[PDB]
This record gives structure tokens, sequence and C-alpha cells, in this order.
RNA sequence: GCCCGAGUGGUGGCCACUAUUAUUGGGCCUAAAGCGGCCGUAGCCGGGCCCGUAAGUCCCUGGCGAAAUCCCACGGCUCAACCG
RNA sequence: ACCCGGGUAGUCCUGGCUGUAAAGGAUGCGGGCUAGGUGUCGGGCGAGCUUCGAGCUCGCCCGGUGCCGUAGGGAAGCCGUUAA
């Protein structure tokens, strides 16, 4: 499937973390958080199992899982299957479309950003998108823009004004 | 060390000489030893007691150490000295003494039958024989056609 | 009777250890135990031993450094593939460091770590750590 | 928080009057090294000895109470209730003391326990090495260990970095106070009895050093 | 340590140090000299010379005066009292007044550096607290008394007054030798008699 | 007010928790639970030392256990599911 | 009914059947390993005593039969070289 909920769902320490996270990144539902936890879990689980086994097993398996994390951008230039396990649910959430839109300064604030991509006020590559989950690669970061849009077809959309007053990117 | 069999009682700790080659302050030839053995088997004594009297009189603790090497296939010792001559009983003494005794019991019981305990050792001695039989068959001192019974115990003794 | 004479060696050796005597005496003795103590000494776990072969039996007097924690035989003595090693690695041993899951092998006898470096396996014999 | 650190220790060092020789040498600033109290097995008889080592600032002595129980003894025309409490002193930095205390009133017991716990401090040796490579810090314990307390059987297991403290909450409180980041927890036998389970985890983290290994050599 | 001359060999042997009583146990077997034809065990007299020397050393070492000689014995409390007068520290009680070591609320509270017990069987309490505090422990041990928890020994007789006198005397001499006042090779300034006990009125 | 959210809840079934089925990984004095005791058949399990075989056992090669599903990569569909 | 006075089966012997128990040490059996102390029974050994008999005693050893207790185990009682 594509979710997880820990053995006991109403536990306070688990719930606190989320609600603080919930405002921080401005999710719409908890499921979204979960998506990234459960995605994080799989990398870890596999990274760990690979390092463990006999070193002669086609190393390709390791390479492959270090390649993707580099490309995605979570991993920068570190060479150990142990740094992978040193990610957290915050790092994944930094990697989202939503986050990366606010960061660059295409949006005033993440709550605003939620509006933009839905109505097709953010282009990526040549395509528009509807899904704010969207996993944004490192190579993919450089290609976020406007062309046939309500924010940028002129220089007197109040939209331009709303983004300018803030001008602050960074972790969401 | 012990085995409390039909008992709870730890077994005797009697132990061998840790001598591996024999005393030379004691002195006998392969020929002299062989005579002593043959003389004693001629009396009516049996190999354990033959080894006993030789120990107590002639001062040889076990024959194997003194004798071998004189044909180093294996150790040369009492009954292996006897078999080469033809003085050996085809039944192993082990199995013989056993059965021997057994036939005596039966006669007691014959006259006296109200005996728990005496009945209960009949059962305890047979079942050692059975075993001692069972393995010999496979080793080969007693043919595979045999099987043990109290009429086939009264025939071997007589 | 006895069986697993090795094991009745080892088990003494450990219960010996746990007390903190100085040296050991193992009344029944053998190749298995001899060899195993040999490999054991080779890794270093133990100090020196002398066996005296009495016309009765081999006996091993063994010197105890203090190193050994726990070292035990395997019960049915399972066959273990060289792929299944890792499983039997995680179970019996205390961590990746130690590596004397002593197996018996085509090459001879080895620890776990000396087995892996060659690359060969088989039925388990005992452990040491 | 910086220098305010010693100031609590020195404020304690204004009126602290040593009972022991241990409490004296510490109050003189000598052997200023908790670790150098442990190795030697010199008796922690004074509570303040520790307050001397743990200032406001760096390690942050995380005082914490687990369970508060109400028990009775029946007495002539009376039930005499009291309270037992379990408290945990520890620094995330690799020391810990588990304490329990019994008293008529509540507040007192908390206090008693807090004190009790100090005496029974322990180093937990963490896994420098890790599991896999000694990349940086001691994330785990070195070796898998087990606890034993009445019915309770806790295994601590080395672990992956980030796979953090995977145990029941009660222990999870104690462990965090130790400074084990990552550890697989295999329990066995009734935990309901908190005091023990805790005593388990504590005993366990205690036995760490008691393990004699090869890298020590 | 050093060879048994006289004073050393005539002193122990003249004093009934040798004569031990009933029971042997496996650990003590080493100091035990010989069997009489009665169950009365004799201790080795050499071993007593030897294990008294190192006991001048071991107690010349802890030079600060919080050495405690306690006794549960009626005989022994007099030699002990006199012994303590010379040295410079002693806990007197018929018991230990438990909470001598473990408690500092007690109005009688000391913090020793060494202990001397007389009978491991009677002074078990003084031992009991000697395991907790972390105190090394030197003593007088009999054919009947174990050495469990008892880390350094002086195998001597302790059941009688002559002996109970000789030892806390020769010892008061030995530690004063090491620390450097009056020697164990000079004849002691104090007479033996005070350490010796006598019953006129009870 | 808390949870979750186009779902959420009720009954039923299965698995987990339940080392309450014990290989991993349970017990059996008094908590359930030792047969009232022995014998030996079938079975399982076996002291040391040397030699043969290599049946188990390990190692290597080779024939082979369809596709699908699973796991990993890259690529495709706006995204993913899904597919290549 | 407990208490008292009579009383058959049975209780005894012989042969047979029946097969139960808090049939307990509520503790299956075998081997190896793991402080000790003490009392006791029988066997061995080195001595002293002697009524010249191991008769009275000391100690080591072997086999059995009790009690106490270190390490450990146990939930605790307890168990602890006669293991739980």
């Amino acid at each position: 499937k594509k979710y997880e909920t820990p053995p006991h769902p109403w536990i306070k320490e688990r719930l606190d973390r989320e609600r603080v996270l919930m405002d921080k990144y401005e999710l719409k539902n908890k499921k979204e958080l979960w998506k990234h936890e459960t995605q994080l879990k799989n990398f870890r689980r596999r990274a760990r199992r690979l390092l463990a086994a006999r070193g002669k097993q086609a190393e390709i398996e390791r390479e492959q899982l270090l390649a993707r994390l580099k490309r995605l951008g979570l991993l920068p230039e570190d060479a150990v299957l142990d740094d992978v396990l040193s990610l957290t649910i915050e790092d994944i959430l930094e990697r989202r479309l939503q986050t990366i839109v606010y960061k660059k300064g295409l949006a005033r604030t993440m709550r605003q950003a939620r509006q933009l991509i839905v109505h097709g006020h953010i282009e990526v590559n040549g395509q528009i998108i509807r899904s704010p989950s969207y996993l944004v690669l490192k190579e993919e970061e450089d290609t976020i823009t406007y062309a046939r849009t309500s924010p940028f077809a002129n220089p007197q959309h109040p939209e331009r004004m709303m983004i300018e007053k803030a001008k602050q990117g960074g972790e969401a | 060390m012990a085995r409390m069999h039909a008992r709870k009682r730890g077994k005797s700790g009697s132990k061998r000489p840790p001598r591996t080659a024999p005393p030379i302050w004691v002195e006998y030839t392969v020929e002299e030893i062989e005579n002593l053995v043959v003389k004693l088997r001629k009396e009516g004594y049996s190999t354990a007691m033959i080894g006993t009297i030789l120990r107590d009189q002639y001062g040889i603790p076990s024959v194997k150490l003194f004798k071998d090497p004189d044909n180093p296939n294996r150790n040369l010792t009492i009954t292996r000295i006897l078999e080469k001559h033809g003085l050996a009983p085809e039944i192993p003494e082990d199995l013989m003494f056993l059965i021997r005794r057994a036939v005596n019991l039966r006669k007691h019981l014959e006259q006296h039958p109200k005996d728990l305990h005496s009945m209960r050792g009949l059962q305890l001695i047979e079942s050692k024989i059975r075993r001692l039989v069972k393995y010999y068959k496979r080793k080969g001192k007693l043919p595979k056609n045999w099987r043990y019974d109290p009429e086939t115990a009264k025939l071997l003794v007589r | 009777t006895l069986l697993d004479p090795l094991a009745n060696a080892l088990s003494h050796i450990t219960n010996s250890e746990r007390v903190g005597k100085r040296e050991v005496y193992i009344k029944p003795a053998s190749k298995l135990i001899g060899e195993v103590l040999r490999v054991m000494q080779k890794y270093g776990y133990i100090g020196e031993f002398e066996f005296i072969d009495d016309g009765r039996a081999g006996v091993y007097r063994v010197q105890l450094l203090g190193r050994i924690n726990k070292a035990g035989a395997i019960k049915p003595r399972f066959p273990v593939k060289v792929s299944e090693f890792e499983k039997w690695e995680k179970r019996f041993l205390p961590a990746f460091e130690f590596g004397i899951l002593i197996v018996s092998t085509s090459q001879g006898v080895m620890s776990h770590k000396e087995a892996i470096e060659k690359g060969i396996g088989g039925r388990l014999i005992a452990y040491v750590y | 928080m910086s220098q305010e650190w010693k100031e609590y220790a020195k404020r304690v060092l204004d009126e602290w009057e040593p009972k022991t020789k241990l409490g004296m040498m510490v109050k003189e600033g000598q052997i200023t090294d908790i670790h150098e109290i442990f190795r030697r097995g010199y008796q922690i008889k004074e509570p303040e000895i520790i307050d001397v080592l743990l200032p406001e600032v760096n390690a942050r002595e995380n005082q914490e109470v687990l369970d508060i129980a109400l028990t009775v003894r029946m007495t002539d025309s009376g039930r005499r209730v009291r309270f037992r409490v379990l408290a945990a002193v520890g620094n995330r930095d690799g020391y810990v003391g588990l304490g329990i205390g019994h008293g008529k009133e509540v507040g007192i017991a908390i206090r008693k326990a807090i004190n009790y716990a100090k005496l029974n401090i322990i180093e937990i040796k963490r896994g420098c090495g890790s599991w896999e490579c000694r990349c940086r810090r001691p994330h785990s314990v070195p070796f898998a260990v087990e606890g034993k307390e009445g019915s309770v059987r806790v295994r601590l297991i080395p672990g992956p970095r980030g796979l953090g403290l995977v145990i029941g909450d009660v222990g999870k409180k104690i462990l965090r106070l130790a400074g084990v980041q990552d550890v697989w927890s295999q329990t066995f036998g009734e935990t309901r009895t908190t005091v023990n389970f805790a005593k388990a985890v504590f005993n366990a983290l205690y036995n760490t050093n008691r393990v004699a290994i090869s890298p020590e050599m | 340590m050093a060879d048994e001359y006289l004073v050393p060999l005539d002193q122990y042997l003249a004093a009934g140090v040798h004569i031990g009583t009933q029971q042997k146990t496996k650990d003590m077997k080493k100091f035990i000299y010989r069997v009489r034809q009665d169950g009365l065990y004799v201790l080795d007299v050499r071993k007593t010379d030897e294990r008294l020397k190192v006991a001048g050393k071991f107690l010349a070492k802890f030079e600060p005066q919080s050495i405690l000689a306690v006794s549960v014995r009626l005989y022994g409390q007099k030699p002990v009292k006199k012994f303590g007068e010379v040295t410079g520290a002693r806990a007197i009680p018929g018991r230990f007044l438990p909470g001598t070591m473990t408690n500092p609320a007690v109005k009688n509270f000391f913090e020793p550096d060494v202990l001397i017990v007389t009978d491991p069987r009677a002074d078990h309490q003084a031992m009991r607290e000697a395991v907790e505090i972390g105190i090394p422990i030197v003593a007088l041990v009999d054919t009947e008394n174990l050495l469990s928890y008892v880390d350094l020994a002086i195998p001597t007789n302790n059941k009688g007054r002559k002996a109970l006198a000789l030892i806390y005397w020769i010892l008061a001499r030995e530690i004063l030798y090491n620390r450097g006042e009056i020697q164990s090779r000079e004849d002691f300034k104090i007479p033996v008699e005070e350490f010796e006990m006598k019953i006129v009125r009870r």
C-alpha cells in the first residue's frame, strides 16, 4: 500500500511531533506526513539490509540506492549507507514541491503555495502540475518558472506584490 | 565412573595401573608366561581368576602390556593366548558365567515359589543375557539362528 | 553414558570460567576437544594446555586467562550453508566483532571468521565468545 | 547557559559540609571527573558530590518521575496509605541513576526518590564503533545485553543510526536519559510491573560495563 | 618475607599462638601446620612471622589515624584498648554500633582507613559494613574462621589472653618500626602485661 | 474539545500482539502439568585412536524451477497508482 | 456422631482376582561440570589407646543416609555436590 500508523495511534508523543510538523509544512491531512515517513522507512530498511549482507553480493544493489538519494538530493556527497539512516521525516518534507516553491521565492508563504500549483500558477519543466507532494529532484530544481500564467504575463498583477513584501525562502 | 543400575549406589572406583609398558624388575619370557596361563586353564579356573592368580603370584598386572609386542596385530592376553591353542570356550566367559548362574536360580524358585525378590532377579539377570546375546550375534561368538529361552539355557549348561 | 564429550568439556570450561578458578581439568579427552582447544588457542581465547594421555584417557589441563564469556556446542549440530551463515551469525554470537562460531569444514576446522575468509561451510560443531 | 553552570555547583559549594572523605575531595575540586569516581568504586554516599559535577548548562541533569503508586498497610482501626515513586536521573551524555522511594506524603517521596537516584548513578558505555563503522559517535550500546528483574527479560541490541530507541515507553524514558540513541528492545515476561521493568532496563544499562570484550583486550 | 629468628620464633611459640581448636575448612588448610591426635589443630609458626611483617607495612602505609580495632570478645577488648592507645585510632564498642561507617547522622561517626577484627565469627557486623564502604581488611583468623571477604590475613590464635596480648603488642611494635619511632628489632618500651587481662572483680 | 477525514463506525472471519503452541522461543516442588516403579522392542541419541568409500555435508560448474505479483534502477503516462 | 456397652463382614493362612492412592521428596531417568561446614551409617587406609576384639578415638579417602550454607536459581517459601 502506501501508509503506516504506529501500533497505537492516540499516543501523545507521536501526536505532538505531527501537529508541530502539521503547521510547519502546512499539510492538508496527516496521510501526507505518513507518505514520507513510509517512504523514508523503505530506504532505511533496504540501506540497512544491504550493508549487513556478505560484501560479495553484486554491489550494484548499493550503488543503485545511493544514486537515487543523490539525484533526489537528500544525500549530498557522503559515501556511507549509514548517513541514509541519518535522514528524518523533516528532510523528506524539505524535498517536496510545496516546500521548494516557497524557498526559491516563487511564493510569499507555503500556505499561498498551496493555492498556486492547483490552479496552474507554477510551471515545472514544460508541464504544469496539480500534486504538491511532487518529488523534486536536484537537477529538477533549476526549472521552476512562469509562461502562460497569472503571476507572470505582465508587471501589474498584485501577485507579484504579495511575493515581494516577504522575500524569505528556506526550510518550511 | 558409576552406574547405579538396578541401584542408586555409586560404583566402586577400582582403577588400573597407569603403566603403559611393563615392569622389568618383574621378568618373564613370552614362552614362560604362555606356560603359566595354560597350566591354570588346565586346573578349571577361568580367565579373570587366571589373570588374578598371575597378578598375586607372578606379579604381572595385565598380560597385554608384558606380551605385546610379540605379534603386534593387537594385544596378547589370556584368552587370545588360549584360542591359538584351542583351549577357549566358544561361549564367551562373560555370557557363560551369566547363564551358568541363572540356571541355579530357577531351581530355587521351583521349590520355593512365594518369592518376590528371588523372582525379580530372574527377570534382572535374563535381561542382561538378552543384551549380551544380542550384540554377540552381530559380533559373532554365537550364531544368528539362536534365540534365548529357559529350556535353551538348561541345554547349554548340561 | 556420556555423549557430546566435547560439550561436556566445553560446558565445564565455561562453568569453570564463571567461577574464576585458575586452570581446568577435563577427564574425558579427544581430537574434537583437542582440535577445538587448538583452534580456540589459535584465536587466543585460552592460555596454554597440556594433555597427558593416561592408559585410561587423555586429560586436558587448561590455563584460563579470563577472556571467555560463553562457548557452547550445537545440539543437533545443524548443517549450515555459507549463505545461511549470516542468520546463524546474528543468532548465536554476541556481535559482528567476535566470529567464533566454530563450524567443521572441508578445509579442516575453523572459527566463523576463519571460515568466511576461506569461503566454505557445513554442519555446526560449537561456539566461543 | 555558559558560566551559570559552576555557579549552581559553587552555590551548593557555599553551604555543603562533607560527611565523607569522598564528599570532601569532591568539595575541594579534586578528581573533578565523575568517571574517576566510578573506576575506583568509591562510595557515592553524598547526594551533592553529583550536584558538583552536573551544572545548569551542558549535560542538563534531566530529573524525571515515572510512576507514583499508592499502597497501604492496615493498622488498628486504620488504613495507612503511603506512596512509592520511581524517578530517573540522567544526562543524555552517558550517565544515569534509577531511583525509587517510599513515603506517607507525595511531595516528600518525589524528593526522597530524587535523592535515592543520585547514589545509584551509573555509566552506560555507548557503542563507539557503532553497528557497522565507528563513523562518528556512539549511537548504541556496544553489545547486546540482557536485563533480569523478577519476571522481566530485556534485550538491548545494537542498531542502525536513526533507528532510535525501539522499546516500550517506560524504558524509552530511561534510555533517553542514558544517551542511547538507537537500540532494538526484545522484552520478555510481565512488564506491567513498571518498577522492575525499569529496574530491568537500568540493570541492563548497568551491565554494559560489566561485559568484558576484545577491543579492551 | 624475613627468616624466623628469636625474638620472632620463641615469642609466638611461647605464647599459645600455635594452639588452634576444632574444625578445618578447605581455604584455611594452607596456614594449618599439623594435626594432633585429638582434633586440635596447630598453625604454622613461620606463616605468622611472615603474615605479621607485611602487616606492619600495610598499616604503616595508611598513616593517617583512622585504623579501627573493634572486638566482640571480653578477653580481647583489653589488648585492643591498649593497642589503640599506642597507635592513635580506635573504635571501642562491644558491638560496632552499626552506622559507624554507613551512617553519619550517628553521634559516634568515624570514617576509617583500615580495620582490624579479632574474630571474623563474632565481628561479622564490622565485616558487613567493610564490604559496602570499600575498606581493605586485615585480621586475626582461626582454624574455624573463613577468609570470605577477608582479603589479608594474620593466622594466629585469638581464643586466649596471652596470645590476644602478644599480637596486638608485637603489631603495635611493627607499625612503629615502619613509620620510624620504635623498632620491631628493639625491645618495646611498653610491657606486655597491660595487654594481658586479669579478673579480680566483675 | 480530541482524532481522522470522503470517509468514519458496527457485526463477523483470519493474522499479529500470544515465547497462550515454544525451530527461533514455554513449562511441569508448592501456580496447569512426572507416569506409583521398572524393563527392554521400534525410534532418537553415542568415549578414543587409524585406514577406505564420499551416502549426508560443504565447494564449483552445468541442465532447470513459465509469465505475472514482490524488491531495486532507468524510462513512459501532468503526477502516482499502472505500464515498458 | 463425636463418648460408652455389645457386634457381622474383614483383619490371619492358602490359592486366585482386582490395580487404586497426598503410591510425596507433590521433585522421570543417565552423564559431565559448579565454596564449603557438620552429624551420621558401612567399607578402605596411617596412628594412639587396648580388655589384644578396629573395642575407644584423630584424619584422608570411597559408597550411602540428614541438617546448615557461598556462588547461582526462584515469585517467594525455599533449593543450593542427595540442584529446583
